[PDB]
C-alpha cells in the first residue's frame, strides 16, 4: 500500500501544574440557539460591581 | 504508544505543521474531529486508525472507543495544558462557565490560545483529563471561549440516582 497524511510528536504528559496563572477566569453563561438554519449564540457575563459615587 | 499528550503534525511543502493536539491514554489516542477529520496518524511504532467519532461534538478516537470518562463537576477550577505550535507546553487555570444549550450544560473555558491548540487536554485537580480544548465560539472581535469537550454525559442530567 501507499499513503501518508499526519504524524505524531509527543509534547507533554497529563499533570496538574499548581503554579499556573488563573487570569482570565470568566465564568460566562452562553445561550446557543438556532431558528432558521442559522445559529445565534449570546454570551452573558456577570461581572461584580461595587457601588461608587462621583 | 506511550501515554501522554501528543502534537498532531501534518507534513507539507515547508515541513510539518501542528494542526492540532491529541491525548493518548489507556491505549487510545483521543483528539478533535475537525483536527484530523479521520485521517490516519502514523508514528515510529505504526499508523493509528480511527475507531469512533462524533461530528456534532467534534470528537474522534483512534484505536478504540473513548476511554476518557472523567467529566467536569460544576463550580470546580480546571487547567488547560495548551500545546501551542512551536511554543512549549503551557498550563493555565480557569473557572469554567456554562454553555446553555438544549441537551445539557457544557463547561465554558474563556482561555484564548493560538490556533492549532485544538485538542489540548483539560485537566481537573486530580490530574486526569476531563475535556478537550479547541471547539468553541468567538465574539465580535472578542475573547474566544472553548467548550469543555467530553464524550459521555453529553445530554444526561448529571444529578439522578441511575447509571
Amino acid at each position: 500500500m501507499g499513503s501518508a497524511d499526519l504524524s505524531l510528536e509527543k509534547a507533554a504528559n497529563v499533570q496538574w501544574d499548581e503554579m499556573a496563572d488563573i487570569t482570565g477566569s470568566s465564568p460566562i453563561i452562553e445561550v446557543k440557539q438556532d431558528e432558521d438554519g442559522s445559529f445565534s449564540i449570546r454570551d452573558i457575563e456577570e461581572t461584580n460591581m461595587i457601588a461608587q459615587v462621583k | 504508544l506511550s501515554e501522554g499528550v501528543y502534537r498532531i503534525m501534518q507534513r507539507g511543502l515547508f515541513g510539518k505543521t501542528q494542526v492540532g493536539v491529541g491525548i493518548h491514554m489507556a491505549g487510545v489516542f483521543h483528539t478533535m474531529w475537525h483536527v484530523t477529520r479521520g485521517s490516519v496518524i502514523c508514528h515510529e511504532t505504526g499508523r493509528l486508525e480511527p475507531s469512533w467519532a462524533d461530528v456534532r461534538n467534534d470528537m474522534i478516537s483512534y484505536g478504540g472507543g473513548w476511554r476518557l470518562g472523567d467529566k467536569w463537576d460544576k463550580e470546580e477550577d480546571v487547567q488547560v495544558l495548551a500545546i501551542e505550535p512551536g511554543k512549549n507546553p503551557k498550563h493555565v487555570q480557569t473557572k469554567p462557565g456554562l454553555f446553555k444549550t438544549l441537551t445539557g450544560e457544557i463547561g465554558a473555558v474563556t482561555l484564548d490560545f493560538k490556533p492549532g491548540t485544538s485538542g489540548s487536554p483539560i485537566i481537573n485537580k486530580k490530574g486526569k483529563v476531563i475535556g478537550l480544548y479547541g471547539n468553541g465560539v468567538v465574539t465580535k472581535s472578542g475573547d474566544y471561549v472553548s467548550a469543555i469537550t467530553q464524550a459521555e454525559r453529553i445530554g444526561e442530567p448529571d444529578y439522578e440516582v441511575d447509571e
